[PDB]
């Protein structure tokens, strides 16, 4: 296949979480949630994430309850069996922008914006692909490229023509921690956030892995000593043969 | 008389794990058998646990796997352990089979354990294929579709058989629910066959790297091979740890994190890496039925090694030409694997056909010729 | 405590001659009517008490208990029920 | 009897072939017989008996 | 427990389907469907039965398609993702009178009318219980019985006080086959129909059972002959002992 | 040498089903072992098939069982076969255990097969209990609730253990999904223990109705007991046919056709009939923990029969007093069963306590006394 059909391969960026012993940067995760909420969430759902999931990762219990309580969710029917709404709770999932696929496609010139909860695992490249894609819209398509109507040129996307236009521009978000919201900064934060959404066990997993590595290595060393100890009578055996 | 010998139940365990007389010179390639038993125990423990949280219905399957990853305590570990151990199982089984081929473990009097071994290998393939479908991601669905459509090649009844396997007209809910039931069952069948091949082996005992009798010099299985097995157990657990904790998705396909969609076809539909050489063999034959036969023959041809090996000596340790041929055979098998996942494009189409011919010609031509000539060189060379 | 054919663990046998005839030479249902009537009657008569006595006792116990329970939950059994609880 | 024995019974290959062929015949004839008997004992009751009204 | 707490036990009526070799009477099943549709279906659902299930049991393909096509079912959303309705198809399930439990209870003074698809298996007595209950409302409760509000006396119902009033009265239905629609006739037909709804394999099952009984009995007889044949050398063995 | 004897795999089969030396006088009560093997095979075949169509999620479980009854070809048969064979399994296991108790099969040298047998019986109970929950009808839920709450009686940790079993704070979806995985597993464990008790038996061979050695007079297992087993197989299949085709719900509870409702409690919650005697024993002790201990002890006490039977003679064929005591013990066991399903009302409360005392006093007092006296009567009476 041509390189265009594959898509350009994203650079390997030095993410804070790259590194056997490295967690996510939680300040970046929190900023990335704010980019998601103010930019991506207009078209993209995050359906696998509940409000409780933010708590003690990016937000306190109170902040997350406040986010949940601002929304309305379907309650159980009332006593006459009529539909009712209730305010959100921490157990609720973050609600998506569209009621169904048909509505999503209608709002996006036929294209369906994927749910972003697993996107960092569902694409080769992970965070690097998300960062490269969001920051990789050239001002002008390479001469000779014919885009289908409603497509935008992006070399990272396979085939080059993506239905999502560029959305991150300097200062579309005002971060609450005073960080300059440049295109690059926002793409980095949201790519970190989405990586966390895909693999929220990441930090715990790598710490447990460190404990396992240490114990298993020591056991490997001791198992070598013990095997050699037990085998030495066999290895050291000597023979004298006197032919009968 | 010691209880371990007197009591019939204890004596069965004793005969296999304690007093079992082993050659004193088994090298580390004799440790893959216990690693395979370890993989089987991990897969049973993790598999039964995933079954407690998984839902086989197509509307819930993919989400039940996300629930395992996200909500079940240590669910991420149990899931990644199960998924990665499936790959480790195939690395160990290829190593165990390669050991057997290099050292002549298929020769008399060990034809029967080898032949039951070939069936174990087929059951492992089926088990792993069905388990991969259970995720119900894009690769799950599309891999089930293309692999199950190979059955359509069976003359006359092939289409009917496919609809019967699917329980409908395409891969859907009925297929997923039956794959769950069979995926749960097949590891128990596999454990029975693994036990059968060991009982069959017990009549001759283990072969050894020199290819000679060990009846002159035996060691108890315990403590010597118990403690030697611990070294490779911990080496295996270190590799396991590096994948499961530090790179849990290295061996997987990102498309399996997209929910199955019968409309959209993924860019490239490939089997899991361990099935790739057989897929390359199938692509090499242009005919559908031809390709299926070749692919099955590539496994069943292992059954003729006892016949086509004409050597008067067991194993390759002392056979320089056989050792070179074996090296080329193994590397060709890896190249077939690589060709199973390239695009059907020049020049890989022809290369795949040449590698397929080499694969079969090892069994049918080269090993019979080389083993004949080496017999003569040993005789003339030592006169 | 059991060997196998040829060394089963029997004390030495001597002095017994055993005889039988082919299944094709015999009538498999020879004497069936006599057996079915007289042999079954003998075998059943000799075991009858060991079944009848416990069955009849436990059936009587049940019958008395179930009848009392039924009576206690009628109008007539109101007072006796009140005492029983 | 000798002839019958010699052709159908003496060789087990022939005996098994005869048993399987008889099983095939039995299966097809028994199906038809039960279907007719079932229809006679349940006459006027089954859908096939009232279908003509509709 | 008191007899009242148990409920009176229904008589054993001689149903056509009683009898190892007996099917349902399908003319009664068809009439029972009509009672269901015109009386019971106001309060009771039959959710496990699809229109296709009636076909070749009580109705032809065309009659059942006509019943389905008169109703509206929820379709997939249109292209703007707005809800749509479609006409019914044979694959559709028979729709219930109420959208949820709360609406059902609101319409029935708090009582919830059960779904009737399994009722013949879900009550001791089966058809006899349904027939007895429907026909067993006395004009006046036995002297001394105090009914809770919204309850009706019926001795077959455990405790006596049922939230369902009598509904079958002579001529509430006009049968299409000219049968006099008395209380007893309608109760018999609807009880037959509901028994069919609970166990629609009934007729096929009992015929397959007849084939199994015949084959298995013959095999039992032959197995006795063969066992006796093979055992006769052992049974017939005789001994002569000459003590050494 | 014949192949069946020479080849080690064939020789294992040969030793159990063909050349196996049997007493020549086994009566029809020695046929329950093969009926139990038949039930186990039917339950595996029907159970794995139901697993292909069943959904373990609490939102879909009960409906998946209705889909089996209504839509799956022959689903009604597979479901009713599985449900009724569970009852037949218990009839055969009670007959097999009663045979063992009457004929002294638990005595030396058969203590080990008997003791493993007691564990098989416990695994059957657990298997059947979990399978009944899978329907998720009213009896499924409420039986799981009541039985799992008995674990709360374990001191200190009981409550914690219950929440751990349920995977939540009441019986719900997590409990159903775990019961499905374990219900699938437990029959395979049960098959292994069934095989273990046969291997343990093979050292002494089958006992026989006279209680004497059969080493003097052995018959091959095949053809004699193969053909004698066919008679009871066909008798079993006739009983199976009458229930499965003509009365499929006779052995069941109508409330299990109502979907589980955690709010409404059914009129009476009883276990399936085969657990009823143990339930009556539990009711007899007023204390919760006392009752659980008694109920478990009622099964584990079978382990002491080898000790408390003081007879110098094996089995009851020639012991008139032991035969009467055995008759009363069996009928009392049936009365306990009946009392397990009556209401907790007079006079059944006291009667249940008397029957419970009789149950335990058989093992602890009566059998040791009666067997002692009969020893003396045999000796004095034959002087
Ligand atoms: C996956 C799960 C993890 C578990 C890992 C288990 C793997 C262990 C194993 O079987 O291999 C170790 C194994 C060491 O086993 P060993 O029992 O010491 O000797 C086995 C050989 O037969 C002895 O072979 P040798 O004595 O002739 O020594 C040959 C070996 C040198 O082997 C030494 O270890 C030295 O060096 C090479 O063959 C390298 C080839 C040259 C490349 C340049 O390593 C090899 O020898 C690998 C050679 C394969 C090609
Ligand atoms: C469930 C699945 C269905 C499969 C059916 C399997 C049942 C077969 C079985 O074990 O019982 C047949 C079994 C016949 O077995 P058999 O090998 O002829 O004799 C075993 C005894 O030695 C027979 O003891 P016996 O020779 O002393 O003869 C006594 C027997 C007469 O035994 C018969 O031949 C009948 O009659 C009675 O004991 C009747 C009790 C008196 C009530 C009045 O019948 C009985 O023994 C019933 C008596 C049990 C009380
Ligand atoms: C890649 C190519 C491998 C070729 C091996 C050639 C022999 C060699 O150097 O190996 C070292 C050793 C040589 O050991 P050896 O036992 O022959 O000799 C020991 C030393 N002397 C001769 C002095 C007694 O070979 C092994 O240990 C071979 C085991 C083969 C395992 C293959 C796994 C491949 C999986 C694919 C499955 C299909
Ligand atoms: C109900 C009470 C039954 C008691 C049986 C008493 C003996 C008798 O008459 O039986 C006939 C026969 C007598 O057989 P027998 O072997 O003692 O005598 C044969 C005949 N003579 C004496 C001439 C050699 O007993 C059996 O076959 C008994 C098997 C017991 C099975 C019980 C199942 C109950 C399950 C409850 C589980 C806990
Ligand atoms: C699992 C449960 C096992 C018990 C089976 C009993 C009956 C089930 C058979 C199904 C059935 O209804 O068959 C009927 C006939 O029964 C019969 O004639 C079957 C009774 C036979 C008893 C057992 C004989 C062998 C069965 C087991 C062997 C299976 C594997 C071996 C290869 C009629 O059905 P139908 O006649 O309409 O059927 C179409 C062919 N005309
Ligand atoms: C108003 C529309 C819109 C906004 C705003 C938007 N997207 Fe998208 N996005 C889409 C559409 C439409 C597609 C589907 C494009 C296609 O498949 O052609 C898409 C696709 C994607 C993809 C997948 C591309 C692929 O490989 O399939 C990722 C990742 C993505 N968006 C992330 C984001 C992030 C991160 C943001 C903002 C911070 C964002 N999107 C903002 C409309 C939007
Ligand atoms: C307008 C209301 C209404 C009509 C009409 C009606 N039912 Fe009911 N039915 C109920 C209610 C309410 C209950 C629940 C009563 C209770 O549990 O107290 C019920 C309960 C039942 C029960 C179960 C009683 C039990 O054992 O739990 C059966 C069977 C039944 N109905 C059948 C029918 C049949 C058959 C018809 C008509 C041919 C019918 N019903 C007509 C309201 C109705
Ligand atoms: C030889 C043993 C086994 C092998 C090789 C094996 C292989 C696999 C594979 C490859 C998958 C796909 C994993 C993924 O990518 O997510 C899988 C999934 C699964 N397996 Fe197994 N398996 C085995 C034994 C078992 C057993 C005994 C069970 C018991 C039920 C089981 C239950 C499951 C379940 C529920 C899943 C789906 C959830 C998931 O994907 O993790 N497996 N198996
Ligand atoms: C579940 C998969 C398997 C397990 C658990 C297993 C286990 C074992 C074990 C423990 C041994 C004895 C120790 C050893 O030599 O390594 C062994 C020997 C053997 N296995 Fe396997 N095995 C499996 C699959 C296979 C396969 C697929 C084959 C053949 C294609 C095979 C063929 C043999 C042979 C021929 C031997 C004898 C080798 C010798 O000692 O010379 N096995 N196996
Ligand atoms: C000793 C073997 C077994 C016993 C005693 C047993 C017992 C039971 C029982 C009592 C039920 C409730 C039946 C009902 O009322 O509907 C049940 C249900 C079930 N069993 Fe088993 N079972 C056994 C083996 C198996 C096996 C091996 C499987 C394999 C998965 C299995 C799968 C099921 C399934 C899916 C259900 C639920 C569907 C239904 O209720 O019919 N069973 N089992
Ligand atoms: C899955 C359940 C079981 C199966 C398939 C099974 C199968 C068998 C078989 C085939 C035999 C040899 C033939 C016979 O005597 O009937 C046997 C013997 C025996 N079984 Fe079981 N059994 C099971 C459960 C049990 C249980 C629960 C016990 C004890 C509590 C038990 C104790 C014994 C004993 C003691 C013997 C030797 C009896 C003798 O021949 O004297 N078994 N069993």
């Amino acid at each position: 296949m041509t390189a265009a059909e594959h898509g350009l391969h994203p650079a390997e960026y030095p993410w804070p979480q790259n590194g056997m012993l490295s967690t996510f940067d939680h300040a970046s995760l929190r900023r990335g949630y704010q980019v998601y909420k103010e930019v991506c969430a207009a078209c993209h759902s995050l359906d696998r994430i509940a409000w409780r999931n933010l708590v003690g990762v990016t937000h306190t219990t109170d902040e997350a309850k406040a986010f949940a309580e601002e929304l309305e969710y379907d309650d159980e029917p009332d006593d006459e069996g009529n539909p009712r709404k209730r305010p959100g709770k921490l157990a609720d999932y973050i609600p998506g922008p569209y009621p169904n696929e048909q509505a999503a496609r209608a709002a996006n010139q036929g294209a369906l914006p994927p749910d972003l909860s697993l996107i960092a695992k569902a694409r080769h490249g992970g965070a690097d692909y998300i960062f490269a894609l969001l920051t990789g819209y050239p001002d002008e398509p390479p001469a000779g490229v014919v885009l289908a109507p409603g497509m935008n040129y992006n070399p990272y996307f396979p085939g080059g023509g993506i239905g999502m236009a560029r959305t991150l521009f300097d200062g579309v978000v005002e971060y609450e921690d005073g960080t300059p919201a440049t295109t690059s900064q926002m793409a980095k934060d949201v790519a970190a956030f989405l990586t966390w959404a895909a693999e929220p066990e990441h930090d715990e997993r790598k710490k447990l892995g460190l404990k396992a590595i240490i114990v298993i290595s020591a056991m490997l060393g001791l198992s070598v000593y013990i095997k050699k100890f037990k085998w030495s009578p066999i290895k050291n055996r000597k023979f004298i043969y006197n032919p009968p | 008389m010691a209880l371990r010998k007197k009591n019939s139940l204890l004596n069965m365990a004793n005969s296999y794990v304690l007093d079992s007389p082993q050659p004193s010179n088994l090298n580390y390639f004799w440790n893959f058998g216990s690693l395979l038993a370890l993989c089987l125990v991990i897969q049973l423990a993790t598999g039964i646990t995933l079954a407690m949280h998984y839902t086989s219905h197509a509307s819930l399957a993919f989400d039940s796997v996300e629930h395992i990853m996200r909500d079940v305590n240590f669910g991420w570990f149990i899931r990644y352990a199960h998924a990665n151990t499936a790959s480790f199982f195939f690395i160990c089984i290829y190593a165990h089979m390669g050991r057997n081929i290099y050292y002549g473990s298929y020769k008399t009097p060990r034809v029967l354990p080898w032949s039951i071994g070939v069936i174990i290998f087929l059951l492992l393939i089926i088990t792993a294929f069905m388990g991969y479908v259970l995720v119900f991601g894009q690769m799950s669905l599309w891999g089930a579709t293309v692999i199950c459509n190979l059955v359509s090649a069976i003359p006359w009844l092939g289409e009917d058989i496919v609809h019967f396997l699917w329980g409908g007209f395409s891969v859907g809910n009925p297929t997923l629910q039956r794959f769950f039931a069979l995926h749960y069952l097949m590891p128990f069948v596999l454990a029975v066959f693994a036990l059968l091949h060991l009982i069959a082996l017990h009549t001759a005992g283990s072969s050894n790297p020199l290819g000679i009798t060990s009846n002159v010099d035996k060691l108890s299985m315990h403590p010597y091979y118990s403690f030697k097995d611990l070294i490779t157990v911990f080496a295996f657990l270190l590799m396991f740890t590096l994948f499961v904790f530090f790179s849990p998705d290295k061996l997987g396909h990102p498309d399996n994190y997209i929910p199955a969609n019968p409309m959209v076809t993924p860019a490239s539909i490939v089997p899991e890496w361990y099935l790739l050489p057989f897929y390359a063999i199938l692509r090499a034959i242009p005919d559908k039925l031809g390709g299926v036969i070749a692919m099955v023959a590539a496994i069943l041809i292992l059954l003729i090694l006892p016949i086509v090996d004409r050597s008067i000596i067991r194993g390759n340790a002392f056979k320089p030409i056989s050792k070179l041929l074996f090296g080329f055979f193994i590397c060709n098998f890896l190249l077939l694997g690589v060709l199973g996942q390239v695009h059907i494009e020049p020049p890989f189409i022809v290369l795949g056909q040449i590698c397929t011919i080499f694969y079969f010609s090892y069994f049918l031509i080269l090993l019979p010729m080389v083993s004949t000539i080496e017999n003569i060189f040993f005789y003339i060379g030592s006169l | 405590y059991m060997g196998w054919w040829g060394h089963m663990g029997s004390p030495p046998q001597k002095g017994i001659a055993g005889y039988t005839i082919s299944p094709f030479a015999a009538r498999p249902f020879a004497g069936v009517v006599h057996a079915a009537i007289f042999n079954t009657f003998r075998r059943t008569k000799n075991q009858a008490l060991f079944v009848i006595l416990p069955v009849s006792f436990f059936y009587y116990v049940w019958t008395q208990a179930s009848e009392k329970n039924e009576w206690l939950y009628t109008k007539a059994g109101r007072h006796e029920l009140a005492k029983a609880l | 009897a000798t002839t019958f024995y010699n052709v159908f019974v003496k060789r087990n290959s022939a005996f098994v072939a005869t048993i399987l062929a008889s099983a095939f015949v039995f299966d097809m004839t028994f199906e038809t017989a039960i279907d007719n008997f079932w229809d006679r004992i349940n006459a006027g009751k089954q859908w096939k008996d009232i279908r003509h009204k509709y």
